[PDB]
């Protein structure tokens, strides 16, 4: 009986802590992903405007 | 190779330079879109494209030309 509860508690805490550590890491991945996405969106917006200005100029031609 | 950018064509029905592939379908089945896509896709492949529009509606031909122009094709 003693060897069981301890193992459960050992294993259990290794697992809660591990799960929350993973949460942190993701909190990290997402955090990273959000920054990348934001930059990509800005560039894409830039894409649209730039290319449409090119299209304008061609229309003027 | 003559690339269409259509994975269904360029994997299973490949079209090569000097070839004649027919695009056959019903009305409004997507035939023009496939052909037009091919011409739009030769943007930097250094080929010349001709689009003969036999008997096609004047507005429709104009629409195709406008689409090509917007793309820079
Ligand atoms: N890969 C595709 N994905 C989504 N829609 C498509 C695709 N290819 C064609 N279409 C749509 O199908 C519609 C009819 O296509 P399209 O006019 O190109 O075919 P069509 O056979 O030339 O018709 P028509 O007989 O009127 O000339 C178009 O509005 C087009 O947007
Ligand atoms: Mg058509």
């Amino acid at each position: 009986t003693i060897r069981n509860s301890e193992e459960l508690r050992g294993k259990a805490i290794e697992q809660l802590e591990k799960a929350r550590a993973r949460l942190k890491k993701v909190e990290m991945d997402a955090d990273q992903f959000r920054v990348n996405g934001y930059s990509e969106i800005e560039r894409e917006k830039m894409n649209l405007i730039n290319s449409t200005y090119k299209t304008l100029e061609q229309f003027e031609n | 190779p003559l690339q269409t950018g259509l994975i269904a064509i360029d994997a299973m029905i490949p079209v090569g330079r000097g070839q004649r592939e027919l695009i056959i379908g019903d009305r409004q089945t997507g035939k023009t879109a496939v052909a037009t896509d091919t011409i739009l896709n030769q943007q930097g492949q250094n080929v010349i494209c001709v689009y003969v529009a036999i008997g096609q509606k004047a507005s429709s031909v104009a629409q195709v030309v406008t689409n090509f122009q917007e793309r820079g094709a």
